[PDB]
Formats: structure tokens, sequence, C-alpha cells
């Protein structure tokens, strides 16, 4: 609506992307992780934090 | 030796002595661990991000 180039704003966070659900990770579990490269190769929704 | 010695004392032959012919019984093996090993002095610190 605004016209920003590559706007970082979404009307609502996508529940499903490309026909598959978007993975959700808590901030604590994400921080505790050690294989962040594999999970970042697809992208994920961070929650349980402000 | 025959005339001027009066009494004699005898004991078992000590196991320390070895005739020169039996020099192969002294062959023995020792083991030195590989020099590529690293011996750690730093301790292990535990933690959690929760």
């Amino acid at each position: 609506r605004f016209g920003f180039r590559d706007s970082p704003f979404c009307t609502s966070l996508p529940r499903t992307i490309m026909g598959n659900d978007v993975r959700r990770i808590s901030y604590n579990v994400f921080s505790m992780m050690e294989d962040i490269d594999d999970v970042i190769s697809e992208g994920f929704i961070l929650y349980d934090a402000y | 030796s025959k005339m001027n010695v009066s009494y004699r004392l005898y004991i078992k032959t000590p196991a320390c002595l070895l005739p020169l012919s039996d020099y192969m019984r002294a062959q023995h093996d020792y083991v030195s661990p590989s020099s590529s090993r690293v011996y750690i002095k730093d301790p292990a610190v535990v933690y959690t991000r929760s």
C-alpha cells in the first residue's frame, strides 16, 4: 500500500509459504541451537520474545 | 683359598645376575604415546541460555 521498495512489512505473518507451513522457533530454543545454518537455509519465524 | 680360609657361607644365586650368554632375556619393550596428542589444561565451563 505504501510503495516502499522491498518493504519489510507484512499485513500478517504468512501461515503457509510455498505450500508448506512456516517453522516457528522460540527465542530460547533458537539461542540454544548449534546447527543454525541448516535451519536458516529455509527461514523461520522467531517468537516467544519482544 | 684352600689353606687360609676356614669356613664358608652359601646363599641362593641372586636373580639380579645374568650370564653374558643369556643377554636376550633382558630385551624388553616400552610404549610412548603418540606425540600428536594434546593434553588439556583449560577446564570445562557449563552454562545455559534459559
